[PDB]
Formats: C-alpha cells, structure tokens, sequence
C-alpha cells in the first residue's frame, strides 16, 4: 500500500478512487464514517475526555480512522489507496485536485453549492445525509473564510518543534501536535478546514471527500516530524486522566493503542518521505 | 463563570444563549433549535458548524452559525 500525492495520480487512478468512494456512499458505509467523526468532534473537550481531537491522540486516532476508510475502499477496489493533498504545494483553486475529473471545484457564491465533479449534488450520487446544516448538497467556498493555505515555510516551523505534545494536552498546549492541529500558532490543519469551507468547516467534515486527502497529508506530516526527531516520541506515557496515554486503547475501536500506530510502515508507505 | 445569556434577532433569525455530544455548560439555539457549541481552554468558542474556527464568545459562535446556514433551518443534533 503506497499513499501517493493526489497531484501525481494517473487518470485511471483518479477514476478508480472516485468510483470506490461513490460505492461506499451508495452502500451506506460512507455516512457512518461521517457520523463517527461528528460524535467525537462533539464530545472531545479540553477539560474532559478527549480522544479524536484537541489531544495527543489526535494523530493516531486519525491514522486509524483513515486506515479504516482505506480498508473499506480496498474492499471495493483492492487497487485503491488514499492519496494525500499537500496544501502547501497545491494551494490554489486551479490545482488539479479541484478539477471536474477529481473532486470538483468551489461552490457557487449564492449558496456554496458545488456544481461540477463527481460529488456535485446534481449527479444524484452524493447526498448529504449526516448533517447539521439542513441542506443536502455538497458545499465549498475555497479561500472564502480564510485567505491562504499554509505555506511550506509555516509547515517547517511546526515540523521543527521537538516535543510531541505537552501538558495540559489540549487545545492550549505548546508542542508539535497542537501546532499541527492548529489551535495554537500559525495554524495548519484547522486552517485548511476553514479554507475549504462548506461541510469541511463543520463537525460533519468527512462529508467532503477532500477530508481524507487533507488528513492523509496531516498524517504524512506526523511521519515527517518523526523523521526529523527520531529521539522524540508520543506523550503522555502513563497515568493521565481524560487523555489517551501511549499504551492505552482508543475509542471507538478499543483494540488499538497509540503505540500500535506510531510506525505507519506497518500499514503503508508514502511515495516519498525524506530520510533523517 | 459562564458567559451571560443573550437573545437577539441576527440576519432575520432568533439566536439565544444561556448557561446550562459533551457535558458542556452553555446552550445556544437558532430559531429554537439547539446548536452544539463548545468552549476552548483559552476562552474562545466554536460551534458544530464552525468547529475549526474559534471566535471570542458564544454569541459570536451563534452569529457565525447563522452566517454559515444562509437561511437554512438547523437540524437538531
Ligand atoms: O478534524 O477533522
Ligand atoms: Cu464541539
Ligand atoms: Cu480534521
Ligand atoms: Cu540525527
């Protein structure tokens, strides 16, 4: 399993990925990923139990969530793997990412509705069912609510932070995890959600297939951070209330720990990952 | 201490907030439907329809939700 930069996919690989995503949607499986993510979004809090977000397990949790989704795609088409969106490099609306043969473009200005690509409501193939905003069509407003995606220089400043995470292990933390998540600092992952807009700005953000490509690149940046700091590792490592320690298991699966997810090469490699 | 309550019509919609998904200490409603909101450790707020975008107060989060909704009814969570 090799995870490839979206910009590099062949036309055949984009066709197969889109078809596999649409089949997970048609069969009802896709929407339960949306639902799972929203339940954690709503329940992860800075002063109580927190697993999927605003906590050290943000990165292994999303790593396992993306593996579950990629395994579901592979159950449909064994050749498909999750691509990643390097938003530092592919940073305009003109990126091939947003072309009608891949994810489609931005939403129209009146109601934010996406009008092209395979996920446009008009196709009949992408109902928005798990929702809070009652509208049932995919929406986006690329660059509407925040002007710019992060740059490589900004990503590099976050990659240079040596501590994985720090007390109090929540949205107030210093450290790599919270800088990457974006609650403190120049803001990488949260800012990308805001830049896409539409459902991607909401707790039901996996309604937009770009969710997966965004998180696959976040996941890649954790792998890059590890290569930059081989001496540094997941924290905390035991006895922390409300937070998933290194060898504690994670909901909803209950059968896997941050420890089991630190090394991605047990599950996939990347097209390119700089060596130390 | 929780923020103060509020009640206003914003962009044609009734938004209400009061001290009282998570155990989380403040409730907001848009036209009578409850909107999930959350407070961050630095005192900023988000809602489920602007969850990655902190704003300073629960009224700001309610207003951001009305902006996001573009007239659409909120569905209960
Ligand atoms: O966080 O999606
Ligand atoms: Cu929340
Ligand atoms: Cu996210
Ligand atoms: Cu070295």
């Amino acid at each position: 399993t090799v995870r490839k930069n979206q910009a590099t996919l062949t036309a055949d690989e984009k066709r197969r990925f889109v078809a596999a995503v649409l089949e997970l949607k048609r069969s009802g499986r896709y929407d339960e990923f949306v639902r799972t993510h929203n339940e954690f979004i709503m329940s992860d809090t800075d002063s109580g139990e927190r697993t999927g977000h605003r906590s050290p397990s943000f990165l292994p949790w999303h790593r396992r969530f993306l593996l579950d989704f990629e395994q579901a795609l592979q159950s449909v088409d064994s050749s498909v793997t999750l691509p990643y969106w390097d938003w530092s490099a592919d940073r305009t609306v003109r990126a091939s990412l947003w072309a009608p043969d891949f994810l489609g473009g931005t939403g129209r200005s009146t109601d934010g509705r996406v009008m092209d690509g395979p996920f446009a409501a008009s196709t009949g193939n992408w109902p928005i069912n798990v929702r809070v905003d009652s509208r049932t069509y995919l929406r986006r407003s690329l660059g509407g609510s925040v002007a710019e995606l992060p740059t490589r220089a900004e990503v590099e400043s976050v990659l240079a932070i040596s501590a994985y995470d720090l007390p109090p292990y929540n949205s107030a933390s210093e450290g790599f995890r919270n800088h990457l998540e974006g609650w403190r600092g120049v803001n990488l992952h949260n800012r990308v959600h805001v830049w896409v807009g539409g459902q991607m700005a909401t707790g039901v953000s996996p309604n937009d297939p770009v969710f997966w490509l965004h998180h696959a690149y976040v996941d890649k940046l954790w792998a890059e951070w590890q290569r930059r700091h081989p001496d540094s590792a997941y924290v905390p490592t035991g006895g922390t209330p409300d937070v998933v320690d290194l060898n504690e298991t994670m909901k909803p699966w209950n059968t896997v720990r941050p420890a089991d997810l630190l090394d991605h090469t047990a599950y996939y490699t990347f097209d390119a990952l700089e060596h130390h | 201490a929780a923020p103060e309550s509020f009640d206003e019509v914003y962009k044609g919609r009734r938004i209400q907030g009061r001290p009282a998904e998570h155990g989380g200490g403040y409730e907001v409603f848009v036209d009578g439907v409850q909107l999930h909101v959350m407070r961050n450790a630095d005192g900023s707020w988000i809602s489920v329809v602007s969850h990655y975008d902190p704003v300073p107060t629960p009224r700001a989060a309610a207003r951001a939700a009305v902006d996001e909704l573009q007239g659409a009814p909120l569905l209960p969570f």
